[PDB]
RNA sequence: UUAGUUGGGCACUCUAAAGUGACUGCCGGUGCAAGCCGGAGGAAGGUGGGGAUGACGUCAAAUCAUCAUGCCCCUUAUGACCUGGGCUACACACGUGCUACAAUGGAUGGUACAAAGGGUCGCGAAGCCGCGAGGUGGAGCCAAUCCCAUAAAACCAUUCUCAGUUCGGAUUGUAGGCUGCAACUCGCCUACAUGAAGCCGGAAUCGCUAGUAAUCGUGGAUCAGCAUGCCACGGUGAAUACGU
RNA sequence: GCGAAGAACCUUACCAGGUCUUGACAUCCUUUGACCACUCUGGAGACAGAGCUUUCCCGGGACAAAGUGACAGGUGGU
């Protein structure tokens, strides 16, 4: 239940949500693991922070694609999409922090006559 | 000549531990080919350094060391005509901060020492007294503008 | 010492190679057929650790019966008319590669 | 000289290694695709026409 | 040929040479195959190879024996600047 | 210190005309007291109707240097594409120094 | 227990063609899955735009194929002949 | 079940057909109107991001060598076949790139995370052998099924301790592998040993405004073999824009 | 790092040597209709000399054998 399927560059993250005691699983592995950076681990936390239901629920992951930063990234997204379906009331709160949205920033396409996506090859005057 | 001035500008993300932005807006300064781990550890691990060495606060200590460094005044020079005039100018407050880390981190490489990890967290310390190279530039940027009040504003 | 003097800071390991004819690879060997701990310091071992070793470089090329055969091998390609030899002889690069730019490695400066 | 050239590549060669790719309406050597067998310019002024099934201008 | 299924020796060449040790270097071997290696029966023999435009003599010593005929004779004429 | 490169197209670069187009082209180091060592593109093409054609380029660090000229022959060309390019150093050096000086 | 494949340049075609199956399939073959979108799969084909020069100025093609999925459960002794008859144009492919 | 395995189900992702959605639509102010500023709703707000799309014309711009073609020219040869060589030369000058000048690093051991593509005279697994490049073997796959195919930076431990060095790898001697009838001129890769210039580059000059620069891997066309080039894919991921 | 999205032979358009002249590639001539391929010898190969076979199918045919013409062929120039 409480299904938020978020993504993030090239990641799906689908998370259902049970209450409990905050134990977070990952793909059967513990969350300390998966995720090495304490750094990207504040962010986890970010939609369950706002709203005050940090030590109450679990989350269940079975997250799939990207790079490590983009599960994530994915998976914030995927707990706030979840939570917001435990109750409305929660939308004006994550919502000014900007969770909700998805975003839509992706690597560009490499150009023909260009070394990148907007990468020039060096000019010689003469 | 073309142009519409004023643009946005980049958000900070608070980190953990060390809540700042200060922080997270010097790890990204001393960062190279984004390697967010390696340039990243070496703060949090030279923070130990601060609280062993010299035990104050490691949130402390690296704030008026920032407040000792950042310049009052600048310089943003222009040609007239016969001669360039360096014109004397106040420095904004967004610049403000900027400036400090820059000069941080470039006086931090050029320190001499085995690790990077030992060169930042003692610069800091030197600037904290009053000493060093990066309190060395500050001053001359305000010797040199000050030198120049005639044409401030004129 | 082994040969010709080598660095006493240095490691085992690492002072070995520091004679012609030996690298980095073989001196695993003869620091496993001598039986002693690759992190040793060189001034730590004794004569009996000290005595293997050298009886065991004793079997492989050494310098300077090595320096002599490839410098024979050399003169015997510059008078036989091979084309190598005039490689050889002239200092342009010998293998397969160009000459138009990117030859200051063996011509000079 | 292609009429000669375009001769002697249409009959087995010495060794299978001798063999290789010709451009089927036009005839020069370089830049063929083995797909169409087409070089690179008489597929551009064909795919134009509408008479490469499948083919179509690409913007992504 | 630099595998083990080697040496590569060309046919009309090696049969030329092998009738011909009853001369013992009395003629000389008009013969254009460059990518031959040289064997030990070719040893005190005197062989003309192409080099792009005409033929030129070399005598095959022991110390030869391994090669290939075209090192022997050089085919860009260079003199200096 | 300049260096020269002709680039002979429809006619062969002779010793005498290489000359001819080095020794013209070197008097311009009197104007542009340092002119520094760069690359010279020079450019010969003539037609069916005797008609001859120069193009030089001298690519100095803020000042581009051109001039193309077409003529009878190949030696009046060369004579008659110095007064373009020497017009330009002079409208360049005396923009930069007067203006500057109001 | 019958399997169809579909291949074709064109979708239209091929959704029309396909949506042909179903209707004469269940006719028979009552036990007859919903057509599976598998995925297209695109090729492209970079030239250059002129003869001579200019290796900066190119020109790319493209060619998507498309791909559908026909799966029968309990066939009948018509189907078969219903799956013959069924005759579809050209721009598709199919596969028993 | 050793393993989403097997039985079972499309719940969720997923693939692809049809639709909704963004249109200054609404509100407030300003203006006379175009419009402008801000705010709400929303995933997305001001032509959302990126492509395809290049007006009359200028440079007698490039291509008679992709193809076509007026005129001129050759025709026991300026046409036709074969072997060998050359297009790979080398005192030198210029343009474009790759690798470095080390400790945010080298070496050793363990381990996690992708997208986009190719495969029938083709991809080629397990197994066995060899230090290695590789050899035998033949499974499965005309492919959302099998193979290519273990992603690398990153993370975790030990060691090295600021030196032309455990940095850098050119160069060279020997011994091998692979394609091919054939690797000398003139191929790629492997093993051992040799160990060069180089410690951030003068005058000058180039690219880039956000998933961009920077950095790290992956695939495809041409292809028996051969790319530091080209065309695409993803991972991590900045600084700054007062202003004309 | 432009034609060249791949120069060891081929590619190759250049050079040395060795060769052919209705020809390597198409049309109309005339006699057979399959024509070859292969093996041996001299061969650097192209090519020179011999043998096995060339079975066409349906007066038609495309190619091939044989010599002739009209002719072909030029990556020769603008
Ligand atoms: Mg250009
Ligand atoms: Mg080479
Ligand atoms: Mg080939
Ligand atoms: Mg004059
Ligand atoms: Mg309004
Ligand atoms: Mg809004
Ligand atoms: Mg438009
Ligand atoms: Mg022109
Ligand atoms: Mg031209
Ligand atoms: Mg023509
Ligand atoms: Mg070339
Ligand atoms: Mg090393
Ligand atoms: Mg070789
Ligand atoms: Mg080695
Ligand atoms: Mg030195
Ligand atoms: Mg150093
Ligand atoms: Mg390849
Ligand atoms: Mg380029
Ligand atoms: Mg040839
Ligand atoms: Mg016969
Ligand atoms: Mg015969
Ligand atoms: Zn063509």
């Amino acid at each position: 239940q409480y299904y938020g399927t978020g993504r993030r560059k090239s990641s799906v993250a689908r998370v259902r949500l049970v209450p409990g005691d905050g134990k977070i699983v990952i793909n059967n592995r513990d969350w300390e693991d998966y995720i090495p950076f304490a750094a990207l681990r504040e962010v986890i936390k970010q939609p369950l922070v706002a709203t005050e239901t940090l030590g109450n629920y679990d989350v269940l992951v079975n997250v799939h694609g990207g790079g490590y930063t983009g599960q994530a990234g994915a998976i914030r997204h995927g707990v706030a999409r979840a939570l917001l379906q435990v109750a409305p009331e929660y939308r004006p709160a994550l919502k000014s922090a900007g969770l909700l949205t998805r975003d839509p920033r992706m690597k560009e396409r490499k150009k023909y006559g260009l070394k990148g996506a907007r990468r020039a090859p060096q000019f010689s005057k003469r | 000549m073309p142009r519409k001035g004023p643009v946005a500008k980049r958000d900070v993300l608070p980190d953990p531990i060390y809540n700042s932005k200060l922080v997270t807006r010097l790890i990204n300064k001393m960062m190279v080919d984004g390697k967010r781990g390696k340039s990243q550890a070496i703060l949090y691990s030279a923070f130990d350094i601060i609280a062993q060495e010299t035990g104050k606060d490691p949130m402390e200590v690296f704030e008026q060391a920032m407040k000792n460094i950042m310049p009052l005044l600048e310089v943003k020079a222009r040609r007239v005509g016969g001669a360039n005039y360096q014109v004397p100018i106040e420095v904004r407050a967004d610049r403000r901060s900027t400036l400090g880390l820059r000069w941080l981190v470039n006086y931090a490489r050029l320190r001499g020492e085995k690790t990077m990890e030992v060169r930042v967290a003692r610069e800091i310390m030197d600037a904290a007294n009053n000493t060093g190279a990066s309190v060395k530039k500050r001053e001359d940027t305000h010797k040199m503008a000050d030198a120049n009040r005639a044409f401030a504003h004129y | 010492i082994a040969g010709v003097d080598v660095p006493r800071e240095k490691r085992i390991v690492i002072s070995l190679t520091y004679i012609y004819g030996i690298g980095k690879q073989t001196a695993k060997e003869v620091l496993a057929e001598a039986g002693v701990s690759e992190d040793t310091r060189t001034r730590d071992l004794t004569e009996e650790e000290l005595g293997k070793i050298r009886e065991i470089l004793d079997r492989i090329k050494v310098e300077g019966d090595l320096r002599r055969e490839v410098n024979l091998n050399i003169k015997r390609l510059i008078e036989i008319g091979s084309y190598r030899g005039m490689r050889h002889r002239r200092g342009l690069p010998v293998r397969g590669q160009n000459t138009k730019n990117n030859a200051r490695t063996r011509k000079g400066p | 000289a292609k009429k000669s050239m375009i001769a002697k590549q249409k009959r087995t060669p010495k060794y299978a290694v001798q063999a290789y790719t010709r451009c089927e309406r036009c005839g020069r050597p370089h830049s063929v695709i083995r797909k169409f067998k087409l070089c690179r310019i008489c597929f551009r002024e064909l795919a134009y026409k509408g008479q490469i099934p499948g083919v179509k201008k690409a913007s992504w | 040929r630099s595998l083990k299924k080697g040496p590569f020796v060309d046919d009309h060449l090696m049969k030329k040479v092998e009738a011909a040790a009853e001369s013992e270097k009395k003629q000389v071997i008009k013969t254009w195959s460059r990518r031959s290696t040289i064997f030990p029966t070719f040893v005190g023999q005197t062989i003309a190879v192409y080099d792009g435009r005409k033929h030129v003599p070399v005598y095959v010593q022991e110390d030869m024996v391994g090669h290939k005929l075209g090192e022997f004779a050089p085919t860009r004429t260079y003199r200096g600047h | 210190m300049l260096k020269y490169n002709i680039r002979g197209e429809n006619i062969e670069v002779t010793e005498p005309i290489r000359d001819y187009v080095e020794k013209k082209i070197d008097k311009l180091e009197r104007y542009f007291t340092e002119t520094p060592d760069a690359n010279v593109h020079v450019n010969l093409k003539v037609y069916s109707d005797k008609n001859a054609k120069v193009e030089v380029t001298i690519p100095l660090p803020n000042l581009v240097l051109r001039a193309e000229e077409t003529s009878g022959d190949l030696y009046a060309s060369i004579d008659l594409i110095v007064d373009k390019l020497e017009r330009q150093i002079r409208k360049h050096k005396t923009k930069v120094n007067r203006k500057f000086r109001d | 227990k019958i399997r169809i494949r579909l291949k074709a340049y064109d979708h239209r075609i091929l959704d029309q063609s396909a949506e042909k199956i179903v209707e004469t399939a269940k006719r028979s073959g009552a036990s007859v899955s919903g057509p599976i979108p598998l995925p297209t799969e695109k090729s492209i084909y970079t030239v250059l735009r002129a003869v001579h020069k200019y290796k900066d100025s190119r020109e790319q093609f493209e060619m998507r194929t498309h791909k559908r999925l026909i799966d029968i459960v309990n066939p009948t002794p018509q189907t078969v002949d219903s799956l013959m008859r069924l005759d579809l144009p050209s721009g598709v492919d199919i596969e028993i």
